[PDB]
RNA sequence: AUAUACCGCCAUCUUCAGCAAACCCUGAUGAAGGCUACAAAGUAAGCGCAAGUACCCACGUAAAGACGUUAGGUCAAGGUGUAGCCC
C-alpha cells in the first residue's frame, strides 16, 4: 500500500535504533545515503526527459521525449553500480592513524596544535599529546552508572615552554578540546643546559612518585619512562636519564615531573647565589676549563672550603650501578631511538 | 597566552620566561616598569605554615 | 627497514652522506642495529662501508 | 512522557523551523493548520475525501522534490482551485524547477479533476527558528 | 612613530623618580595618619613578621621605615602605569569606604569594584565581559582580606592572569602573592584617606604628564 | 519470534524544578566539588518551570510538564532491522 510509505528519516530512525533501552548504559549498521546516487528524472526505464534529466535544447531547439535503448539503459546501471563501488571503497579505506605507545593506546598520540585564541592567539608553533586516557564512572541518582573520559593531555613547543592539563567530558573529542586548550595557559618554561638537557641530576618523590633524572651529554638519547620521554619532546630535551619508581600514577608522574623541572636552578642563577665561576670539566676537552657561568656581581675572594668528605645522601641505585653489582638484565638494553 | 601557574615563580618571571620562549609575542604594558623599579621581594608564592617546636615569632616587645 | 625500503639508497662506502646518518656525530659509534630498525644485513653492510 | 510531533532537545545542535519547533497543543494557538478547507467544518461533507487528497498531495510533493522542500506544504482550497505553497531549497536549476512545477501542475489537475495552482517560494537553506 | 613612543615610554623608566612622588608622602605624615597600628599579636599572619617593628600590649606596630620605602616603590609603579594609560581598578571589600575608594576611583578617571566579587570576573573576563575586553593592567588592593577576613580572591586571580597588584597588607594580611606590598593599616579612616588620595594623585600627575610630554613633543 | 534492535504513541515519579552544553575556579591538576547577600567562585546560552493561551476574570480547571528511572507497554495501529515459512 502506497499511505504507509514514510520518509527515509523515519526509515532510518527506525532501523538503525540508534536510541533505545541498550543505548543508556550500552546494554550492528549504520547510516547510509540512498539520495546521493540519483538524478531527477533518472527510472528503470530510462525516460529521456527534455529539460529534467537531459538537456531542453539540442540544435537550438527543445528536444523529444526520449527513451535510451534496452542496452543503453544497461550500460547506464553499470555506470551507476560502478560509482556505487567507489563511493562504498572510499568508504571502506581507513585512516593510517600513527599509533602512540601501543596500537590501541591512546598515550603518545598527537592532538595538533590548540586551537587559536578569543584574542587571536595562535599556538600553531605547539604540539599536543596525549598521556592518558581514563573512563570515569560515578553512580547518580537517576542516570546510574554515568560515563565520562578523564584526559590528561601535554602541550609543548619543543623550546622549553610546556604544560599539562586534565580534561573531563562526555565525549572524547571534547575532552581533548578542553584540555589542550586549558594546558596552553598552565605553560611553565623548562630551563635547559645548552638547549638539550636540563641543567643537573634531579632527585624528586611527589606523593608516592620518586623521579630520579639524570643529565646526559649530547647524543645520549631519552632514556626514560614513555611519558618523560614525550614531555621531554615537548619540552624541547634531547638527552636525559630517567627512572621512575614507586606509584607510576600517570598525572602523578607528570605533575611532579615538570614541578622538579621548573625547580632546577641555572648555571647563571648558581653562580649569582654563590658569588663565584661556575667551571666545567670536559673529559674530552681534557683539563681545559670552561667558565659556564660567571656571577652579575662582585667575585668572591673566599676560595670556598674545599670540604674533605660530603654528607650528601646518595642513591643506592646509583652507587651500585657505579660499583657494577647491578646485574639487572633490563638495565642498559637496546631500544629504538628516541 | 599568560601561564595561569601563579603557584609556580612569580608574575614578573613568568612573563619573562614565556617572552623569552616566544608564548608571548609582545610584553605586557607594566614588564618595562616593573624590570625598571622591581619590588623589594619578588612576589613569589609562598604557603604559609604553623610555627610547631621551640620557634617562635622574633617580634619584640616595645618597652 | 629504512635501507631496504628505498632502493635508490645504495650503501656504498663512497656515500658518506648516507653513512653518516647511522654514526652518532657526538661520539662517532655506529649505532647498534635495533637503534635505526635496519635489519642484520643492511647493518653489517653498513658498518663494513662505513670502516 | 508526550511524544506526539515533538522535537526533543539536544545539545543545541539541530536547528529547528517554527512548525517543527512548536508542539501540537500550539495549534491554532501560535501555529496555523498547514491545510484549509471546508470540509472540518460545522455541517461541511467530505472531510474523509479532502483528508486523503492532501495526504497523497504531500506523499507526492515530497517525492516529486526530493530534498528540494525546505518546510511542509501548505494546501488551500478554493470553491474548486487547489494552491499547493511550498518553501524550496535554491538549489535545484531553475530549469528543472520549471519543468517539475509545470508536470505537477499537469499531473495533479488530471487526476483530482481540479485546477491546481503550485507556487514555489525559494529560500537559500532551511529555515532556522531556533537550535534544540 | 618609533622615535616618537620610544622617547615617551621609555624615557621617565631613565628616572630613579619620574614622578617625585617622594613628596607626596613623609614617614611623620604616616604615624600621623596612623599607618603604624596593626591587629592583636594573635591576629597576625606569619608572613608580616618582617615588617612588623614590634609589638605594644600585644598590638604590633608596622615599621614605617620600610612602609615609606614600600609605599615609595609602589606609588612609582602605579604613576608609572597611570602615565603608560594602563587600566588601574582599585579593590576593597571594607563597606565603611567602598562608596569613598568608588569615589576617588571615578575624580581619577580609574576603574573600582568595592562589591561582592563574582568568581571568574578575571579569569573568565572573556567570557564575562565579551573576547574582546581588555583586563586592568595593575590592580590596587586598598584592603586584601575579604568580608571573612580571607585573602581577596582578586589576589590570587590577578597572581593568575599576570596582572601587577600593589596592595596595603596589614599585620594580618598575607603579602605573598601582592606584587608590590605596602605594609600598613587599613582599618582606620584616617590611613584609608591618606591612601586614597596618594593613589589618586600620583594617578591624576601620572596621567597630567603624559598629556603634558605628549603635547610637547608634539609641539616639534 | 524478537518491545532485550527500533521508529511511531505513551504509563511512571510528574500533585516534581530541575536538566544544562560552553567556560572559570578548588582539591598539591584523584575520583569529584563549586553553598553563605552585613555574600566566602561561580558565570552560564538552551530546555523545563514560569510566563503566554482556551474556558467565564487577573481565580480555578484545562493544557503543559525538561533530562532521566522501571531493557515499563505496544512487532496485533502502521513501518522497519534481524531471524524464520515460500505448494
Ligand atoms: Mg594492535
Ligand atoms: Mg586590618
Ligand atoms: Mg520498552
Ligand atoms: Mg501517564
Ligand atoms: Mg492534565
Ligand atoms: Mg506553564
Ligand atoms: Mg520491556
Ligand atoms: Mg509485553
Amino acid at each position: 500500500s502506497f499511505f504507509t510509505k514514510l520518509t527515509a528519516d523515519e526509515l532510518w530512525k527506525g532501523a538503525l535504533a540508534e536510541t533505545g533501552a541498550g543505548a543508556k548504559k550500552g546494554r550492528k549498521k549504520k547510516r547510509k545515503d540512498l539520495n546521493r546516487g540519483q538524478i531527477i528524472g533518472e527510472g528503470r526505464y530510462g525516460f529521456l526527459w527534455p529539460g529534467l534529466n537531459v538537456p531542453l535544447m539540442k540544435n537550438g531547439a527543445v528536444q523529444t521525449i526520449a527513451q535510451r535503448s534496452k542496452e543503453e539503459q544497461e550500460k547506464v546501471e553499470a555506470d551507476m553500480i560502478q560509482q556505487r563501488e567507489e563511493w562504498d571503497r572510499k568508504k571502506k579505506m581507513k585512516v593510517k592513524r600513527e599509533r602512540g605507545w601501543s596500537g590501541n593506546s591512546w598515550g603518545g598520540i598527537s592532538l595538533g596544535p590548540p586551537d587559536p585564541g578569543p584574542c587571536g592567539e595562535t599556538y600553531e608553533d605547539f604540539d599536543t599529546r596525549i598521556l592518558e586516557v581514563r573512563n570515569v564512572f560515578t553512580m547518580t541518582a537517576k542516570e546510574g552508572r554515568k560515563k565520562s573520559i578523564r584526559v590528561l593531555v601535554a602541550v609543548g613547543n619543543g623550546k622549553g615552554a610546556a604544560g599539562f592539563s586534565i580534561g573531563k567530558a562526555t565525549d572524547r573529542m571534547d575532552a581533548f578540546r578542553k584540555a589542550k586548550n586549558r594546558a596552553v595557559h598552565h605553560l611553565h618554561y623548562i630551563e635547559r643546559y645548552e638547549d638539550h638537557t636540563i641543567f643537573h641530576d634531579i632527585s624528586l618523590r611527589f606523593k608516592r612518585t620518586h623521579i630520579k633524572m639524570k643529565k646526559q651529554p649530547k647524543g645520549y638519547g631519552l632514556r626514560c619512562h614513555r611519558a618523560i620521554i614525550t614531555i621531554c619532546r615537548l619540552i624541547g630535551i634531547k638527552d636525559m636519564y630517567a627512572k621512575v619508581s614507586g606509584s607510576i600514577n600517570m598525572l602523578s608522574l607528570t605533575q611532579g615531573l615538570f614541578r622538579g623541572l621548573s625547580r632546577q636552578e641555572t648555571h647563571q642563577q648558581l653562580a649569582d647565589k654563590k658569588g663565584l665561576h661556575v667551571v666545567e670539566i670536559r673529559e674530552e676537552c681534557g683539563p681545559l676549563p670552561i667558565v659556564v657561568a660567571s656571577p652579575r656581581g662582585p667575585l668572591r675572594k673566599d676560595p670556598e672550603p674545599e670540604d674533605e668528605v660530603p654528607d650528601v645522601k646518595l642513591d643506592w641505585e646509583d652507587v651500585k650501578t657505579a660499583q657494577g653489582m647491578k646485574r639487572s638484565v633490563w638495565s642498559n638494553l637496546k631500544r629504538a631511538a628516541t | 597566552a599568560g601561564s595561569r601557574l601563579e603557584t609556580v615563580g612569580s608574575i614578573f618571571s613568568r612573563t619573562r620566561d614565556l617572552v623569552r620562549a616566544g608564548v608571548l609575542k609582545e610584553k605586557p604594558l607594566w614588564f618595562d616598569v616593573y624590570d625598571a623599579f622591581p619590588p623589594l621581594r619578588e612576589p613569589v608564592f609562598q604557603r604559609p605554615r604553623v610555627r610547631y617546636g621551640k620557634a617562635k615569632a622574633p617580634i619584640q616587645d616595645i618597652w | 627497514c629504512p635501507i631496504c625500503r628505498d632502493h635508490k639508497l645504495h650503501v656504498d662506502f663512497r656515500n658518506v652522506k648516507l653513512l653518516e646518518q647511522f654514526v652518532c656525530a657526538h661520539t662517532g659509534i655506529i649505532f647498534y642495529a635495533p637503534y635505526t630498525g635496519v635489519c642484520v644485513k643492511q647493518h653489517k653492510r653498513l658498518t663494513q662501508a662505513i670502516q | 512522557k508526550n511524544r506526539a510531533a515533538r522535537v526533543r532537545v539536544s545539545k543545541g545542535d539541530k536547528p529547528v523551523t517554527y512548525e517543527e519547533a512548536h508542539a501540537p497543543h500550539y495549534i491554532a494557538h501560535r501555529k496555523g493548520w498547514l491545510s484549509l478547507h471546508t470540509g472540518n467544518l460545522d455541517g461541511e461533507d467530505h472531510a474523509a475525501e479532502r483528508t486523503v487528497e492532501d495526504v497523497f498531495l504531500r506523499k507526492f510533493m515530497w517525492g516529486t522534490f526530493p530534498g528540494c522542500l525546505a518546510d511542509q506544504l501548505v494546501l488551500k482550497r478554493r470553491g474548486n482551485q487547489l494552491e499547493i505553497c511550498a518553501v524550496v531549497l535554491r538549489q535545484l536549476s531553475p530549469h528543472k524547477y520549471y519543468f517539475l512545477v509545470g508536470y505537477s501542475e499537469t499531473l495533479l489537475s488530471y487526476f483530482y479533476k481540479c485546477p491546481v495552482r503550485l507556487h514555489l517560494q525559494t529560500v537559500p537553506s532551511k529555515v532556522v527558528y531556533k537550535y534544540l | 612613530s618609533t622615535d616618537f613612543n620610544d622617547k615617551i615610554l621609555n624615557e621617565p623608566l631613565k628616572h630613579s623618580d619620574f614622578f617625585n612622588v617622594k613628596e607626596l608622602f613623609s614617614v611623620r605624615s604616616l604615624f600621623d595618619a596612623r599607618v603604624h597600628l596593626g591587629h592583636k599579636a594573635g591576629c597576625r599572619h606569619r608572613f608580616m613578621e618582617p615588617y612588623i617593628f614590634g609589638s605594644r600590649l600585644d598590638h604590633d606596630i608596622i615599621d614605617l621605615e620600610q612602609t615609606a620605602t614600600h609605599l615609595q616603590l609602589a606609588l612609582n609603579f602605579t604613576a608609572h602605569m597611570a602615565y603608560r594609560k594602563g587600566i588601574i581598578l582599585f579593590i576593597s571589600r571594607n563597606r565603611q569606604f567602598s562608596y569613598l575608594i568608588e569615589n576617588m576611583a571615578r575624580d581619577c578617571g580609574e576603574y573600582a569594584h568595592t562589591r561582592y566579587f563574582r568568581g571568574g570576573m578575571l579569569t573568565n573576563a572573556r567570557l564575562l565581559f565579551g573576547p574582546t575586553v581588555r583586563l586592568p593592567d595593575l590592580i590596587i588592593f586598598l584592603h586584601t582580606l575579604n568580608n571573612i577576613f580571607e585573602p581577596h580572591v582578586a589576589v590570587r586571580d590577578a597572581a593568575k592572569m599576570n596582572i601587577p597588584t600593589v596592595g596595603i597588607v596589614d599585620t594580618n594580611c598575607n603579602p605573598c602573592l601582592i606584587t608590590y606590598p605596602v605594609p600598613g593599616n587599613d582599618d582606620s579612616p584616617l590611613a584609608v584617606h591618606l591612601y586614597c588620595r596618594l593613589f589618586q594623585t600620583a594617578i591624576t600627575r601620572a596621567k597630567e604628564k603624559r598629556q603634558q610630554v605628549e603635547a610637547l613633543y608634539r609641539l616639534q
